[PDB]
RNA sequence: UAAGAAUAUGAUGUUGGUUCAGAUUAAGCGCUAAAUAAGGACAUGACACAUGCGAAUCAUACGUUUAUUAUUGAGAUAAUAAAUAUGUGGUGUAAACGUGAGUAAUUUUAUUAGGAAUUAAUGAACUAUAGAAUAAGCUAAAUACUUAAUAUUAUAUAAAAAUAAUUUAUAUAAUAAAAAGGAUAUAUAUAUAUAUAUUUAUCUAUAGUCAAGCCAAUAAUGGUUUAGGUAGUAGGUUUAUUAAGAGUUAAACCUAGCCAACGAUCCAUAAUCGAUAAUGAAAGUUAGAACGAUCACGUUGACUCUGAAAUAUAGUCAAUA
RNA sequence: CAUAUUAUUAUCUUAUUAUUUAUAUAAUAUUUUUUAAUAAAUAUUAUUAAUUUAUAUUUAUUUAUAUCAGAAAUA
């Protein structure tokens, strides 16, 4: 049959209907007693101009097509070159969209700072109103206005710790007394250990 | 798509029909016989031996 | 189936080179040399060459020339004998032989169980079968030359699949392209023709042999103190030419490529290789004289005819002698 | 500074050959229109041979391109 080679497209788009395919073959170098890879670059015909740099393609022998072209792409084994071009094109629009979005967000935050404390707390506490109550409204309550973010973090942290510790305690207890774990396995439906942990974790 | 002036497939392998190869390479005289002359007899013997071989 | 030795040093160990022991030759030279058998023999000036030979053969292609017999009257024609290739013809010298100048890969070599352009209505010269072998003109005549007669591919329809093409079958189109007679016998008839045959030749077609053309992959010396090279250059699209692909060659249009520090380009050097020779334990290294294989050349260069195939040891022109 | 060989060319010259334009009362064959010497039978009618004419195949003439090889220059 025809000579066939597998290679990487290493240069495309610089010649009309021609690409450069780098192929490698196993040779024995007796001077160093080693199996080596011998590399070569082929000028290869590409009807349709479907290949791109970085594709893994199979080239097949043909009639002479020019002074140096004797092979043609017979099949695209792997098409990373086309994928690279696709992502190149897509990223152009993808990036610019959120680039405009976050610039808008930055400008809005700047304006919020532009049109922009202790005085308000003094007025709310002492007056507890002289046309200032509704003016504050436009911006039990002294506390909820003074609500730092750290408190929510601590509540979430205690929730996380409780969940982990409870899951582990329940798992150890069920693995200890192995009758009730069977009870629970037939209630919910060495693999039994993993399935038991699954049921306990969904349990809470 | 293969190159413009090329053939996509390797040429069609043409298997030998030995009966036809014999029929065309060495066919026997379709005329029944002539059986005259001397050199004609020598040539007939040589031809049949060559064909048989 | 792998052996070392002498020489450093005041002495020692080590490094390190030099040299030696072994085999061999396309060998030369010095001294010496009995017979026989076998294998070889200008490596240098691809320098110049006296002289003689190395490719002729065919008379059953056509023409000439004699002598006897016969008939006819200086000759004519038959039969039988001969001589003739200083006349026209055919076949044979693309081989073999020799040589190694060029050639470092633009066509060279080696290898592959490699390819396609799917290499032509090509046989060169033998087989196996078939069918033909017709007229003039020209030469003195002809199997010499002319002219004329007769004898796969492209379309379209389908079929399939080894399928995105090929193959198959059919129908057309044109294919549409030849030739040759001599030597003997007889048999007719009226020396003349003719009809058969036995011979050896001619042409055409199919297949087989033998063979040719082209391409790919890998490998093939030294110098980068030759580092950049390349504009038909690298690629695309057509046309021309070819049996046939390709910037192969010619023409046009484009694109701006291609090679290169894993060494391009350039320069120098060299015919290449083996189941050949040498050597070594072997890997290898060397040779390429002999045996064989391949290439190139036949005083130097280019071109052309013929031919299937030639820049032919041919022919033309030029150079050298 | 002198001698030699090899290569290259926006240069000059150039055998040969192949293509390439254009020209021939240019030739040899076929086609005409005509002019010449023969034939035969009874004014000829046909043959052979020249004139003019238009298609092929050649030669002469040149146009253009390429080309052995020289010359000049450069390496
Ligand atoms: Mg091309
Ligand atoms: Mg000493
Ligand atoms: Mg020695
Ligand atoms: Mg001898
Ligand atoms: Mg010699
Ligand atoms: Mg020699
Ligand atoms: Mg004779
Ligand atoms: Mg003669
Ligand atoms: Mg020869
Ligand atoms: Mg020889
Ligand atoms: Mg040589
Ligand atoms: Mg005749
Ligand atoms: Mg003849
Ligand atoms: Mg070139
Ligand atoms: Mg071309
Ligand atoms: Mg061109
Ligand atoms: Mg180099
Ligand atoms: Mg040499
Ligand atoms: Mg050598
Ligand atoms: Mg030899
Ligand atoms: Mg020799
Ligand atoms: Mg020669
Ligand atoms: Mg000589
Ligand atoms: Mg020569």
């Amino acid at each position: 049959a025809r000579q066939n080679f597998l290679g990487l497209v290493v240069s495309q788009g610089k010649m009309q209907k021609t690409v450069k395919v780098r192929v490698e073959t196993k040779v024995f170098n007796k001077k160093i007693n080693k199996e080596l890879f011998h590399r070569r670059d082929y000028l290869v015909h590409d009807e349709g101009e479907i290949s791109r740099e970085g594709d893994l393609v199979r080239i097949e022998a043909t009639r002479p097509l020019s002074k140096r072209k004797f092979f043609a792409i017979a099949e695209i084994i792997r098409n990373k070159g086309q994928q690279f071009a696709l992502y190149e094109s897509e990223a152009q629009l993808s990036v610019a969209k959120e680039e405009a979005q976050k610039a808008k967000e930055f400008l809005d935050k700047r304006s919020v700072r532009e049109n922009k404390l202790l005085r308000d707390i003094r007025t709310i506490q002492d007056a507890l109103t002289p046309k200032e109550l509704l003016e504050i409204k436009q911006r039990e309550t002294v506390r909820q206005l003074l609500q730092l973010d750290i408190s929510g973090l601590e509540v979430n942290l205690e929730k996380q710790r409780s969940l982990i510790d409870r899951i582990q305690t329940r798992l150890s207890e069920l693995l200890s007394n192995d009758l009730k774990c069977d009870q629970f396995l037939k209630d919910h439906g060495n693999i039994k250990k993993n399935l038991l942990r699954k049921h306990v974790m969904m349990d809470m | 798509k293969h190159p413009k002036g090329s053939h996509r497939l390797s040429p069609k392998v043409n298997f030998i029909d030995v009966d036809n190869l014999i029929a065309k390479t060495v066919a026997e005289p379709q005329s029944i016989k002539s059986s005259n002359g001397s050199a004609q007899k020598v040539r007939l013997q040589k031809a049949e031996l060559r064909r048989k071989f």
